[PDB]
């Protein structure tokens, strides 16, 4: 039993980072594009990535 | 002619409320969020006819019993003067009237009863920007917030038994309205009707963890900071804990 | 004469203009935006109950898979949209130049001759035939495929050995 | 493993609560008699959803200038509060309303 926890365990940590704003404006990519410029937009993108 | 008494009284953990507006099937969700200590000490208060003013601070529990027709509403402001917006809330038998205006209040303000006139409650209404018309033993519970601009109400109504006031159990505060009207609150006052007893509590910042059913709906909570054993079962994220050291 | 004058003020936004609504489509992968709430999938119909303050319905991985129609109050489910890996077949090109496909983890009818399906995806270019040999090409839960005879690809069950008494 | 496969989104759905409560320009535009520039009025007008296109059936013809704002993208923008002020001067004293 153990083992299937662990592999179980990381699959979620996978996700809980993709909603994170990893000190950009948001989590959310496209209201990223949406609301800013392709100057600032760009540093926000390479953070994210 | 109104005197008030007060004596204190134990939460037995009451007060909760939902959050958000987000459907959950048999989940635990830890939340933080301003909420009501569990096990907290709050005031008890005796008004009799044969009053200053209450502070406002992260938000209030208002507790009551009364068989109705008796309190009718509330006042919130910040100066209760003529230079500063306040908010008024009156209840009749068929609506609900919320107003925010510079009202010029006077002190021991209450409803007149012989038609309900209002001439003892303030004596000018001046600017008026907001006016909202609604519809209108057992214990009533209400939680009073404001953030950014906007003013929450939440309430609940339960058949209680016995004669103990804020039994033991669990019951959830569905919202009730949200006002955009934008001013600030630091302080509040209760209305009387004349021709009564109530519980205040003060909301704290804190960490919660909350149950949800299969139905949606909010079963059972566990406060964070309340107890050693209470915070193990918040670091597993579950109920129950077993045999150990964590 | 009237003049007109917009403020902007520290406070919430109460004077807005019409937002028009689209129609409402089913069984579709679309994009939508539901009171803004914004997403794609496919929108189905769901046996859930919210409450009737509660407007969308999340996971336990925190993603919404819910959502109630703000006009008609009727709760639908959102489900995501097709996707996997695209696996080539082939005998080697000293042997032929031909090849099968598989598509991992989905349906024959989404969106992809002989077709087959099995455990591991959808099959197209392979022919299934009963009697059994020793594994060649792996493809999953049993499955294999060999170049055999004119000479095409074939997929068959996995043989263990010679039974022996 | 050499590709990768998903489906593309094929239209657009959007979905928004029924359209009521709308702002009352009817009466600021069409009413008795306008007041008299010295004494004019102000309407506050909050809490409601204005639509900037049923103007034109109470006749904005002979001027219609939109200073800071565009005509077309009036409705698609949110406010706290709006101002209608309304009165009534000669045919030549427009110009001076600037
Ligand atoms: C929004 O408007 C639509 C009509 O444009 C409403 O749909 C009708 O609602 C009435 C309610 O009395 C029903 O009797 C009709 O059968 C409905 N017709 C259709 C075509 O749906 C809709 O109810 C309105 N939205 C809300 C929240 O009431
Ligand atoms: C297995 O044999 C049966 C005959 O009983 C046949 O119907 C079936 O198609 C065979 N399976 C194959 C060819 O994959």
């Amino acid at each position: 039993q153990n083992v299937v926890n662990h592999n179980a365990q990381a699959l979620n940590t996978l996700v809980k980072q993709l909603s994170s704003n990893f000190g950009a404006i948001s989590s959310v990519l496209n209201d990223i594009l949406s609301r800013l410029d392709p100057p600032e937009a760009e540093v926000q993108i390479d953070r994210l990535i | 002619l109104i005197t008030r008494t007060q004596s204190y009284t134990n939460s037995f953990t009451r007060g909760v409320y939902y959050p958000d507006k987000v459907f959950r099937s048999s989940v635990l969700h830890s939340t933080q969020d301003l909420f009501l200590p569990f096990f907290s000490n709050v005031t008890w208060f005796h008004a009799i006819h044969v009053n200053p003013v209450l502070p406002f601070n992260d938000g209030v529990y208002f507790a009551s019993t009364e068989k109705s027709n008796i309190i009718r509403g509330w006042i919130f402001g910040t100066t209760l003067d003529s230079k500063t917006q306040s908010l008024l809330i009156v209840n009749n038998a068929t609506n609900v009237v919320i107003k925010v205006c510079e009202f010029q209040f006077c002190n021991d303000p209450f409803l007149d009863v012989y038609m309900e006139s209002e001439f003892r409650v303030y004596s000018s209404a001046n600017n008026c920007t907001f006016e909202y018309v609604s519809q209108p033993k057992n214990l009533r519970e209400f939680v009073f917030k404001n953030i950014d601009g906007y003013f929450k109400i939440y309430s609940k109504h339960t058949p209680i038994n016995l004669g103990r006031d804020l039994p033991q159990g669990f019951s959830a505060l569905e919202p009730l309205v949200d006002l955009p009207i934008g001013i600030n609150i630091t302080r509040f006052q209760t209305l009387l009707a004349l021709h009564a007893a109530y519980y205040v509590g003060y909301l704290q910042p804190r960490t919660f963890l909350l149950k949800y059913n299969e139905n949606g709906t909010i079963t059972d909570a566990v406060d964070c900071a309340l107890d050693p054993l209470s915070e193990t079962k918040c670091t597993l994220k579950s109920f129950t804990v077993e045999k150990g050291i964590y | 004469v009237v003049v007109l004058s917009f403020e902007l003020l520290h406070a919430p936004a109460t004077v807005c203009g019409p937002k028009k609504s689209t129609n409402l489509v089913k069984n579709k992968c679309v994009n939508f935006n539901f009171n803004g709430l914004t997403g794609t999938g496919v929108l189905t119909e769901s046996n859930k109950k919210f409450l009737p303050f509660q407007q969308f319905g999340r996971d336990i991985a925190d993603t919404t898979d819910a959502v109630r129609d703000p006009q008609t109050l009727e709760i639908l489910d959102i489900t995501p949209c097709s996707f996997g890996g695209v696996s080539v077949i082939t005998p080697g090109t000293n042997t032929s130049n031909q090849v099968a496909v598989l598509y991992q983890g989905v349906n024959c009818t989404e969106v992809p001759s002989n077709v087959f399906q099995t455990r591991a995806g959808c099959l197209i270019g392979a022919e299934y035939v009963n009697n059994s040999y020793e594994c060649d090409i792996p493809i999953g839960a049993g499955i294999c495929a060999s170049y055999q005879t004119s000479q095409s690809i074939i997929a068959y069950k996995m043989h263990l050995g010679a039974e022996n008494s | 493993q050499t590709s990768n496969f998903r489906v593309q989104p094929t239209e657009s759905i959007v979905r928004f609560p029924n359209i009521t409560n709308l702002c009352p320009f009817d009466e600021v535009f069409n009413a008795t008699r306008f007041a008299s520039v010295y004494a004019w009025n102000r309407k506050r007008i909050s809490n409601c959803v204005a639509d900037y296109s049923v103007l034109y059936n109470f006749a904005p013809f002979f001027a219609f200038k939109c200073y800071g704002v565009s005509p077309t993208k009036l409705n698609d923008l949110c406010f706290t509060n709006v101002y209608a002020d309304s009165f009534v001067i000669r045919g030549n004293e427009v110009s001076q309303i600037a």
